[PDB]
């Protein structure tokens, strides 16, 4: 069975024939994994947009304000 | 507030994504409901939803021209401007009852909850005793910040519990200590 | 056995005629063609490719007391309302073996001298059709009639997303900004379109 | 009222939609409010349920009652099960002028309960000779009225106004001066009896329900094995008395598919139904025992013509989602299972616990609609029976009258389209030894079933 | 026209058939069309969000309907016929048959006709 | 029970038919639409948004002696006068359940060989409609028919003011100078329009 | 369209509902529309000079009329229907019912339908 949350939803969006399809289930498990990562990545970009939650993007903010990035 | 220009890429149509995805296939059928369509269409649809919603919202919160909420606050902190905070309604409540009765700080008295309106909770800021005169006045405060509260003169008439000997609880004058969160657009 | 069902959809009403269509049903069919004469040869028949609208008509009486039933006055008001309905009606006739979208062309009621409660009905239908006004390639035909209706106000469910609501309830799915840009939807929805809650009432356009 | 034009407005939910419903259901409800220890009939009205038993979702009354109400049952026979220790909220109000503070009025809740009814009396600002009596439920105002100082009027005025369905005043003693001002005095001493309901206490409701008649009975959202076995025997007993009661049950929350199916297999009576799945409804979980209330209501509401073979339930999500193989096992075991399909929770196949045997003709007995169809005919014949047992002369003309009555009654079922063919005739065998109320007759009918499955074969 | 082939999928096993090489078993245009037809019949309409309104059928929803037997037969004919005919390759579907083998449990047949099944006139000037 | 009422208003007459409409009433309804053919597709039905005028017709006899009654000759003169009335008539038919403004299209009487006192009537009605020829914003629709009539001469009451008379009796209320500028109104009214007396007879325009 | 909200007014008490703050209790557009409908029904037409001819009803004047019972029923339907429908938000009013509970004392029902109650077609190219 698909492990990815997004994979399960995307598989359910198709016709119901794929209950036993290991191939299709494995396929959308892989697709769901990437979309899960992108959603996490997308949330990560939101943190970079501010100096308070910049995290690894804080160097950009330090670069923006001229502070010695380190 | 200002409208947000959006890059053309972030506003791509779902079918345009799917059409590009199916461009390379030329041997196998790509009809709707076909297996190749099944493999590709959910990806194209998911991309469009994420691209149109997730990314555009991220662009919106970037600048103070279009940011909001906590996001707009932090951009206020970039240039050291803070939005105003709310306050609790403050006022005085008159109590009448047996002189031996004692009223403690932290006691809760509210307004009359009804079907139309819910009761506004207020807390006493002082501990007093009725021992000298049957009437006493206790400073009180709304338990919730904001202009909620700031009630009329005789609004406060409800005690959640039941204190022995108390004959009547009535606010004497309208409360005035309340003020709401500053408007986002005003803060913007 | 014979029955007649009118399944209105813009008004979700599944009307079943209390009374069978009196004397006899009948449907014509006439090929769409034109006649042309040619000098020294005479007449000829040229078929025209398009089809032809054809009518179904009959007459009934709506009895006062009979198996499901309703007042004849309300039924007449129901049908007379449906006459002006732009959207099509689904007509099914069991014994006659007819099934297809139609629209009421003409309708008439009548109160006879006796039997004042009943209403003699004479109704006529027209076969209904629809007008469906890059990278050319063969694809599925657009033959399916799109006769389906939904409430003008939507209650958001737990798993829903604004894109998903647009596709399920407004077709292409990229139509979501039409839902969002309505000020009532903007008020109830947060300033982030991507965030939504179970409950919030949302108003699809049109 | 004066002659003239008057008008009001109401929400469409307030429409008198009770018309056209069917079926009768019973419940031994736990309730915070209302009459105790008696059966009460409700005509499928939410407000009527609200007034009669409050609206506390924590208590099984409003919660399960709402679900059964949503099941479109014509009449719901509710019994306020109680633990004992019953008490009514009560309070005593005292006079001012007497320095001993004479107690003159006792107030009491209309029904036993434990909810926070409170009283606030303040000096009437317009006139000290009167005082404003405001009745509270917790912080919420519930009723207000000014009153004269004399005690008899005060008790009368409290008992007079419309909004005192909750509390009834009573005079303890007479006095001249008005009651003492007080604020939010709770009517202490009450008790709803919901605490620590005994297993035995359910049996009181059962015997009370027996004098009444109802199409089905469902437990109060409880999966206790002893109650189920007790109710199993109780319903079986009532069948021998001619009362054909259909029982709905639901296994315990922690029971897996294995436990549920074994429970259904363990008792395979056609009068018993096991729900093998919890369900969701605005984020509130409902155990299989709780869901059986809604299942019972839908089955009862469908009556004869309808069935729940693929009915779309009100529920929003079912926690145990089963594969087709798991569904097949549960369905084979007599377990009734709700399945999730495209955002819709749908009951499947209308089964009951009777699936072990299905000995040819008894295959139909495994479905709820078939049993409901059978029981109703027995009830109708039983009604016609009691009009003539020892009350019509047992002659050929009289017997022909009875057959004419029964035959016409079945002919009504033909008019409904329920039955394709039927026959009712003299039972010549048992007629050899007839007596005054021992005339005997036989019949058989062909029930029309609801379409359940389709097989298509695409030739190409 | 130039319809294209597709990949087999054993509906009995609910899995793709693959060669000993491990590649999925390709198959003919006509085989693909038959594969598509069964899939479209089994796909309920308006519910599986990947596909548009054209794709899918509504046979499952008809089960709960209160229409009579004869009315349900016509609806089955309309629904199956409408779902299949969207494909370009379809020429005609019909010759429907029904058999209510039990009181309320049905078996039905229908015959599909391809574009290639057409008969061509033989003449030239 | 069935009755027919014609409530003329420009002549404040509430006529009630002494006799029910003979054999049978009937009203048609026909959707306003047009047919268009398209090359290689065939016919299609396009609904036209506007509604359609529909007719009600029947026949009666005005008996000489019968429950309220009047001479048939006068009744015919009454109706024939109403035929030329530009203003609309209100027609109410109890059992048929019809109620709406109509205007008489055609009317005819007849004296049979016998029964010389009675007059056989055949009458036809047409559904009536009205033609209602800054700071744009939504407001109440002008759907109410304005069928109300007042005497052409007004007797001023005690509390009345000239502005109030204009609004009650001429609509907008700012129309008062139209009342005043009539020389008869100027003569009876004082030279101050703001001053008026109970009694003074005043003539609204038109 | 952009209809706007209005302020509550308890017709039972004949007073505006005001919060503990003392400000009058605002309410929704739909609540305001329902408030408006009851007011318009209770306002006789042509008599209250503040409003034009569009506003108000004439139900009170019908009491003195000599029309039969059935005629009065239709007039009630016409009058109520005409008065309500002037509002833009109205879609349709109907399903009128009557009950002459006594010899000459009447109770009647009617059902109102909002613009939002309409059903929308789901399709796009």
């Amino acid at each position: 069975m698909i492990a990815s949350k997004k994979g399960k939803e995307m598989l359910l969006t198709l016709s119901p024939i794929y209950e036993q399809s290991i191939i299709m289930q494995s396929l959308y498990e892989a697709i769901g994994s990437e979309f899960d990562n992108l959603e996490l990545l997308d949330e990560e970009i939101e943190l970079q947009l501010f100096p308070q939650s910049a995290t690894w993007g804080l160097g950009f903010w330090e670069n923006r304000v001229g502070l010695i990035t380190n | 507030e200002r409208e947000l220009p959006i890059p053309v890429f972030l506003t791509e149509d779902e079918d345009s994504v799917h059409e590009r995805m199916l461009s390379n296939f030329q041997d196998v059928s790509t009809l709707e409901g076909d297996f190749i369509y099944d493999a590709t269409r959910p990806t194209a649809e998911q991309i469009a939803e994420l691209k149109q919603l997730g990314l555009q919202n991220n662009l919106k919160i970037a600048f103070p021209q279009t940011s909001y909420g906590t996001y707009l606050e932090w951009l206020g902190e970039c240039k050291g401007v803070f939005k105003n905070q709310p306050t609790k309604a403050t006022g005085v409540i008159t109590f009448t009852g047996v002189q031996g009765t004692i009223i403690t700080k932290g006691t809760i008295v509210t307004t009359i909850a009804t079907d139309e309106k819910q009761s506004i909770e207020f807390e006493l800021l002082e501990t007093k005793t009725i021992g000298e005169n049957e009437t006493v006045d206790i400073k009180a405060e709304s338990r919730i910040v904001g202009t909620i509260g700031n009630v009329s003169k005789g609004s406060i008439s409800v005690l959640l519990g039941s204190i022995s000997g108390v004959k009547s609880i009535t606010n004497k004058e309208d409360f005035r200590g309340g003020t709401d969160i500053e408007d986002e657009e005003h803060f913007r | 056995v014979i029955d007649i069902y009118l399944k209105n959809e813009k008004e979700k009403i599944d009307f079943h005629f209390p009374v069978n269509p009196q004397d006899s049903l009948s449907i014509k069919k006439e090929k769409r063609f034109e006649t042309v004469d040619i000098v020294n040869l005479g007449e000829f028949d040229i078929k025209k490719e398009g089809e032809k609208i054809r009518e179904i008509s009959f007459k009934t009486f709506l009895p006062n007391l009979y198996s499901e039933l309703k007042n004849p006055i309300e039924v007449v008001a129901m049908l007379e309302k449906w006459v002006d309905q732009a959207e099509p009606l689904r007509l099914i006739i069991t014994g006659f073996g007819y099934n297809g979208l139609v629209t009421i062309s003409s309708f008439s009621n009548t109160q006879t001298a006796g039997r004042e409660e009943d209403r003699d009905i004479e109704i006529t239908f027209r076969t209904y059709r629809e007008l469906k006004i890059s990278n050319t390639k063969t694809d599925l035909k657009d033959n399916r009639p799109n006769t389906q209706t939904k409430s003008k106000i939507y209650t958001v469910k737990a798993s829903d997303t604004l894109y998903k609501i647009a596709k399920n309830l407004l077709g292409k799915g990229s139509r979501w900004p039409e839902i969002y840009n309505i000020p009532e939807n903007k008020k109830v929805i947060g300033k982030n379109p991507n965030i939504i809650k179970k409950g919030k009432l949302v108003i699809p356009s049109k | 009222e004066i002659p003239g034009f008057y008008n009001r407005f109401k929400t469409q939910a307030e429409k008198s939609t009770n018309t056209g419903l069917k079926g009768r259901l019973a419940m031994p409800i736990r309730a915070n409010w209302g009459d105790v220890g008696k059966v009460v009939t409700i005509k499928n009205d939410l407000r009527q349920l609200k007034n009669l038993f409050g609206d506390d979702m924590n208590y099984s009354a409003f919660k399960l009652g709402k679900l059964a109400l949503l099941g479109n049952v014509k009449e719901l026979l509710l019994y306020r099960l109680v633990d004992g220790n019953q008490k009514k909220g009560t309070l005593t109000l005292k006079d001012t002028t007497e320095n001993s503070a004479k107690d003159v009025i006792k107030l009491e809740t209309k029904y036993p309960t434990a909810r926070n009814f409170n009283v606030t009396i303040k000096s009437n600002l317009v006139d000290s000779d009167k005082k404003d009596f405001i009745f509270f439920e917790n912080t919420k105002q519930l009723f207000s009225s000014s009153i004269k100082g004399t005690i008899d009027e005060i008790v009368l005025e409290i008992n007079s106004n419309l909004d005192n369905e909750y509390v009834i005043a009573t005079k303890v003693a007479d006095s001249d001066t008005i009651l003492a001002n007080v604020v939010n005095q709770a009517l202490e001493g009450g008790n709803d009896g919901c605490t620590s309901i005994t297993n035995e206490s359910y049996l009181k409701a059962l015997e009370e329900f027996e004098r009444y008649s109802f199409d089905s009975f469902v437990l109060d959202g409880v999966a206790d094995e002893a109650l189920q076995e007790t109710t199993k025997a109780w319903v079986a007993k009532n069948k021998e008395l001619g009362k054909d009661i259909l029982l709905f049950l639901g296994g315990k929350t922690e029971d897996n598919i294995k436990q549920i199916n074994d429970k259904s297999k363990s008792f395979n009576d056609e009068n018993i139904v096991n729900v093998g799945s919890s369900a969701y409804y605005e984020n509130i979980k409902y155990t299989p025992s709780e869901v059986a209330v809604y299942i019972a209501a839908l089955s009862v509401s469908k009556g004869i013509t309808g069935s729940i073979c693929n009915a779309k339930t009100i529920f929003e999500e079912v926690e145990p989602r089963l594969s087709q193989s798991e569904v097949k096992e549960c369905l084979k075991s007599g377990t009734l299972v709700l399945d999730f399909d495209d955002g819709d929770v749908i009951i499947v196949d209308d089964v009951n616990t009777f699936k072990k045997y299905v000995d040819d003709k008894n295959e139909a007995m495994g479905y709820i609609s078939n049993i409901m169809f059978i029981n109703t005919i027995n009830k109708d014949t039983s009604l016609k029976r009691k009009e003539f047992v020892g009350k019509i002369f047992n002659d050929a003309t009289g017997q022909t009258t009875v057959i004419c009555a029964l035959k016409k009654y079945f002919e009504e079922l033909m008019s409904q389209g329920i039955i394709s063919e039927f026959n009712v005739d003299i039972d010549t065998e048992l007629q050899a030894t007839a007596k005054a109320d021992e005339f005997y007759w036989k019949w058989d009918a062909v029930k029309v079933d609801v379409m359940k499955k389709i097989y298509g074969t695409g030739y190409l | 026209l130039d319809l294209k082939g597709s990949f087999l999928f054993d509906f009995e096993k609910g899995e793709f058939v693959k060669n000993a090489d491990g590649t999925l078993k390709k198959c003919d245009k006509v085989q693909a069309y038959k594969q598509w037809c069964q899939k479209a019949i089994l796909t309920p309409r308006y519910k599986k969000a990947a596909y548009t309104n054209i794709y899918g059928s509504e046979i499952k929803d008809l089960i709960a309907s209160n229409l009579s037997q004869s009315a349900k037969e016509l609806e089955i004919t309309r629904l199956i016929k409408e779902t299949i005919l969207v494909h370009p390759y379809t020429k005609e579907v019909g010759e429907f048959s029904f058999n209510w083998l039990e009181n309320s449990r049905l078996v039905e047949y229908e015959f599909d006709v391809l574009t290639i099944d057409d008969e061509n006139i033989v003449i030239d000037g």
